[PDB]
Parts: C-alpha cells; structure tokens; sequence
C-alpha cells in the first residue's frame, strides 16, 4: 500500500467527511446487488433480496460500519497490515472460510460508492489510492490462507 | 443456461464415471482439503483418518446429486435446491470451494478416462460444474 | 448472449453519458493506470503528461465502440471484431484489463448518474461490460 | 511451497518418469482448449483451433518444456521461488503484461495431466504438493506485480 503524501491527502480527507453508515450501506449493498456470492450470507443480514431491502437494511449499514472501521484502522495505521487486521484475518477463515474472492469485490465496490457520493472530488488518483489501500486490505484479510 | 454438446460430453464421461461416482466424489474431498488448505479453515466435524466412513458416504450423495445434475441438466434449477438450502441456509459453505473439489473430480475422472481434457469434455465438465454451482448456489428458489 | 432488461439500464446509463462517453473512456483509461499498476507494465507508448490530445481521442474511439455495443448488444459479435483484431492480433492486450477500465467506468459514470450501484444498473453494467469483453475477446469470428 | 518429504517423494518422483514435452503438450493443450483468455495467444502457437490442433502443436509442445522446465527449477529449488523464477516474472510482466489468472489456470491444469498420464499413481496428497508447487509458482510470476 505505502501511498504518497499527496494521495494519502486525497483519500484520508475523502475518508474525512465520508457517511461511514450510508457509503458503507452503499458500498455493502453495491456489493450484495450483483447477486453474486456474498448474497449466500443475506440472512444475517436480513433483508437483501430487492433493490430497497438491502439499500435500507440497517444490518447492511452496520456492517459497513464494520468494514469500513477497519479499512480506516488501515488509513490509520498503514505500518500494520498483518496484526492490526489479523483478528479480522482470523474471523474470515477459522470461523467464517468465506473465499476471499468477496473481500476483492467489496473493495473493489467501495471505491465506486466513494466517487458517487463525492463524484466532484472522485480524481483519477484518489480512487488508485482508494484501491492501494482496499488491495492492502483484500490481502491482510487473505494473510491467514499462507 | 447451458449449451446441446455439453450435456453429450458429460452424459459420455458419467457413463464411464458409473458405479465409481461415489468413490470420485470422496477422493475430489479429500483432494480439495490437501490441494487447497483453506478448506481444513471450515473446521470440518469429519475425522479424515484414511479409508473414512463418512467420506465415502457423502461421496455417494455428492456423486448422486451429479447424476441428478446429469439427469436434469437443463431443469436442475429446483432439483438441486435441497443442497442450495444446505451450502447457504446452513454452513454458508462459499461456492467458490466448489470449483475447487470440481477440479479435483475433472482430475480424477481423468485418472480412468480416455483424455478427459479434450475441447468438448474440458470446457464441457468445466461449464457444467460451473452450472452444478450456480444451481447449488441459486435464491430461495 | 444477454437478457431484456439489462439492454434497458445500458440504454439510459449510456444516455446521460451521451457526448461525455469519450472523457469517461480517456477517465476510465487514466484510472485503470493508477488503480491497477499493472497496466504501467503493459510499456505504453503513450505520454500521460497531464490533459494528453492521446487518452482524449483514443477515450471518444472506446467510447464510440461502446455506442457501437449499445447500438448492437445482443448483435455485436462481429460489430467488435476489429477491436477484437487489434487487442488479439496486436499487442495482446489480456481481457483481464478490460474489467479493470470497466470498473474505472462504472466509478465514472457513478460520479455523474442517480445512483449507478441499483441491481438491476450495478448487475447490467458488470454483466454489459463483462460482455463487450466476450465480444472484444471473440475468435476469428 | 515447502513440501512434506514424502509429499516431495511422491510430486517429485512423479516428475522423474514425466514425459516433459507430452504431458506439456497436453498441459498447455488442456488449458488452451478451454477456449479461455490464453487463446488470445493461439497465434504465437500457430496451431490451437481444433483439438487436433493444440494437441499435435509442436509449439504447444515446446512451449510446454519451458513452462515445465521452469517448474522443475522449483523442484530442484524451491528455496528460491523469488530469484530463480524472477527473469521469468520479468518476462510475464515487462514484455508480458498477459494477466497472471492465465498462470493459476495452467498451473491447476498441469496437476490434471499428470493424473491423466500417471492414473494409477494420482495420490491425493501427490496432486495437491503438485498444486503448492504450482501456487508457487503462479505467486512466483506475480511477484513483479508488487
Ligand atoms: C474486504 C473488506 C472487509 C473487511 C475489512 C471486513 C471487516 C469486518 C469486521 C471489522 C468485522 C467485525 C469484527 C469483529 O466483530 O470482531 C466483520 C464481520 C463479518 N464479516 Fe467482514 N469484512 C470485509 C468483507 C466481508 C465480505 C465481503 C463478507 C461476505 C462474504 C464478510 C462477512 C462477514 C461476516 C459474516 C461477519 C460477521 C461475523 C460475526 O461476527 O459473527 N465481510 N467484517
Ligand atoms: C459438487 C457439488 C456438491 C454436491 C452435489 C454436494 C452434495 C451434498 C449432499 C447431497 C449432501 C448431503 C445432505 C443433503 O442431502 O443435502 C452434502 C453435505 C455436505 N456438503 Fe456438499 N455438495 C457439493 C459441494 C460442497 C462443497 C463445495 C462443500 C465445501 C467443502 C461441501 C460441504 C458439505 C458438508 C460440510 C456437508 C455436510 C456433511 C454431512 O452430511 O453431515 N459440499 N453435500
Ligand atoms: C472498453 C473496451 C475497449 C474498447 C471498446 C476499446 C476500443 C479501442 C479502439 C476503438 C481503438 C482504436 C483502434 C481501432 O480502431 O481498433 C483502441 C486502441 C487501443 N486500445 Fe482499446 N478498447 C478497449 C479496451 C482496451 C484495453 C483493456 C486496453 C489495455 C490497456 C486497451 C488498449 C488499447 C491500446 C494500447 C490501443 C492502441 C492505441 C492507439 O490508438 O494507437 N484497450 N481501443
Ligand atoms: C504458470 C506457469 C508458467 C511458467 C512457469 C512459464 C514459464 C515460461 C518460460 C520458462 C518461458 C521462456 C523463458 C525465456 O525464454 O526466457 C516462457 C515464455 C512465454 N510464456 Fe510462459 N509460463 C507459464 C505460463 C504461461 C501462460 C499461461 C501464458 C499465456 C497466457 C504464457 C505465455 C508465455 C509467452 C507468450 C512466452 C514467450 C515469450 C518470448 O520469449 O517471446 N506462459 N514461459
């Protein structure tokens, strides 16, 4: 990961006044909408299963809280990458196998939600940031597979 | 969902798979947890200490679920669902795991085949347990 | 090939790109070289030095070429084949990249449309996009 | 990678009766006709658009000693996986740029022709140190990809 100064600027201040509940609603739901693999998991969170279940569904915005916490325990703490999210590694194998395949697509997802919400603000490298950071996370969570 | 040919390359190599489906079903597990270790991460309830009853039981139903696959290969969208409401209902077991275990049947198919890797049987057993997982992997229905 | 109603998110997606498509294609380009370095490795002949006369013209000809796509989306197999020609027969530009711009679109047009990540948008336009690479990825033909 | 002793007995026995240009012929042959992202190099192969085709190429055949002469590099030295494969990342990146999923696939795909061409011999654990080679050896041609 290791941004330069510049872009860790662009998204650390997008960071700053992101919805971390609505972008992560978004991002999540982004995600879950594909109907693609992760929707397996819908009934934990509830509703999913129509465009204004999962968009709504406060389950899905706070586990986006979730995800999102941590990928700012990355923004924060960038030296880590291998003990800050090692817990979270852990819980995504050894109780929770779920291919890491999914945690790609919702990386890849929520720089999009980010350059919709802030689509005046989205530059070319924000977003490259935004993924070195995401890329960064995708790997720590598949860090336990070695 | 799937193409005419397809169908005639799978019916072809499970006619020749026949009563050794079960056993091909048990070897692609124990394949699947040896060729890729995130599979032992699922915490298996199985014993794994060679020659297992269980393994070759699940086997056979693994193995019978492909034969009704076969049987139904354009109309399993519902056949199949019983094993859907397991891998996601219970376990939510990734269906990405299941290409993997499919490798490991195309593998041992080819252990007992003719090539098993033509054009027609490859990307025929290939696409074809890809649609055995968007089957097994469909909705509520 | 595809479905009714992905037609129709494509169709109004596409809409309000209208004369905007070529600066989301030189956008969408830009992105894929920052967002996945890899394609810096691909040693393009191109300056990148800031508003660059290249990434603008050749941003309105992807472009273009997915009007194109609009226009014929379930009767582009051929209407592609000199995109498919250059990317195959010329530099053999790896269908993987695709998905990579593809994304760096979908980010893009997100920036400008209602919302962009509905099912029935977010779904259209990776399973659209994931078939203009089919179609761009086509043999001979 | 580190294979178990008698993991590597068995992979690496497996590879001394080998036959290095037929079951690479038929390795590259089994992946090629998937019709997948790899035919986009048929014509590097010259002959690939029948089964006829890839399976006689003397291209694909020859082709296939390289590839599997680099993974027998790995046997010989699997210490490395960093410095003995790194001309090779080279060439897969910076002449190459040839996406490495293409890599994953023709690994997966080799451990398949060895049970083919060794049936009676296809151990589970053989097939799967086969496949830690392998994912090696695909992390190997990706590791320019940093
Ligand atoms: C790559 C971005 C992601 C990150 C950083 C992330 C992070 C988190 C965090 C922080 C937790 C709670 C940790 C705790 O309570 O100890 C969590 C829980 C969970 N995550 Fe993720 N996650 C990501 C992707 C995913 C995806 C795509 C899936 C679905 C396939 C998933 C499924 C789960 C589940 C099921 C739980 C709840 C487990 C439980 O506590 O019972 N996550 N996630
Ligand atoms: C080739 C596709 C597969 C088929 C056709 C299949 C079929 C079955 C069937 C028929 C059962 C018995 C219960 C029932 O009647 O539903 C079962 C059980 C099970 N399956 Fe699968 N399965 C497949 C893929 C997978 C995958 C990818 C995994 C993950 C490793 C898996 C893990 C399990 C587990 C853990 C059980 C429960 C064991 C028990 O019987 O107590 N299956 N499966
Ligand atoms: C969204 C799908 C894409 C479309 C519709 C598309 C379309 C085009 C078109 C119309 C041309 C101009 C020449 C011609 O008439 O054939 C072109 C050039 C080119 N494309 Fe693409 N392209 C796409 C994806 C890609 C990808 C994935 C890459 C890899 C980074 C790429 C790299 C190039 C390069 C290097 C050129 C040559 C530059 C020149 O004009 O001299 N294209 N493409
Ligand atoms: C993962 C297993 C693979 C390994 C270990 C491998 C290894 C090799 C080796 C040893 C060479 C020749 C090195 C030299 O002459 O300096 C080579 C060349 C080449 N490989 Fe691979 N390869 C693999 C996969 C692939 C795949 C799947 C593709 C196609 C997408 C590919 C495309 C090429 C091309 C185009 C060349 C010729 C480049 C040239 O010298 O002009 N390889 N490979």
């Amino acid at each position: 990961v290791h941004l330069t100064p510049e872009e860790k600027s662009a998204v650390t201040a997008l960071w700053g006044k992101v919805n971390v509940d609505e972008v992560g609603g978004e991002a999540l739901g982004r995600l879950l909408v594909v109907y693609p693999w992760t929707q397996r998991f819908f009934e934990s969170f509830g509703d999913l299963s129509t465009p204004d279940a999962v968009m709504g569904n406060p389950k899905v915005k706070a586990h986006g809280k979730k995800v999102l916490g941590a990928f700012s325990d990355g923004l924060a703490h960038l030296d880590n990458l291998k003990g800050t999210f090692a817990t979270l590694s852990e819980l995504h194998c050894d109780k929770l196998h779920v291919d890491p395949e999914n945690f790609r697509l919702l990386g890849n997802v929520l720089v999009c939600v980010l350059a919709h919400h802030f689509g005046k603000e989205f530059t070319p490298p924000v977003q490259a940031a935004y993924q070195k950071v995401v890329a960064g996370v995708a790997n720590a969570l598949a860090h336990k597979y070695h | 969902v799937l193409s005419p040919a397809d169908k005639t390359n799978v019916k072809a190599a499970w006619g020749k798979v026949g009563a050794h489906a079960g056993e091909y079903g048990a070897e692609a597990l124990e394949r699947m947890f040896l060729s890729f270790p995130t599979t032992k991460t699922y915490f298996p309830h199985f014993d794994l200490s060679h020659g297992s009853a269980q393994v070759k039981g699940h086997g056979k139903k693994v193995a019978d679920a492909l034969t009704n696959a076969v049987a139904h290969v354009d109309d399993m969208p519902n056949a199949l669902s019983a094993l859907s409401d397991l891998h996601a209902h219970k376990l939510r077991v990734d269906p990405v795991n299941f290409k993997l275990l499919s490798h490991c049947l195309l593998v041992t198919l080819a252990a007992h085949l003719p090539a098993e890797f033509t054009p027609a049987v490859h990307a025929s057993l290939d696409k074809f347990l890809a649609s055995v997982s968007t089957v097994l992997t469909s909705k509520y229905r």
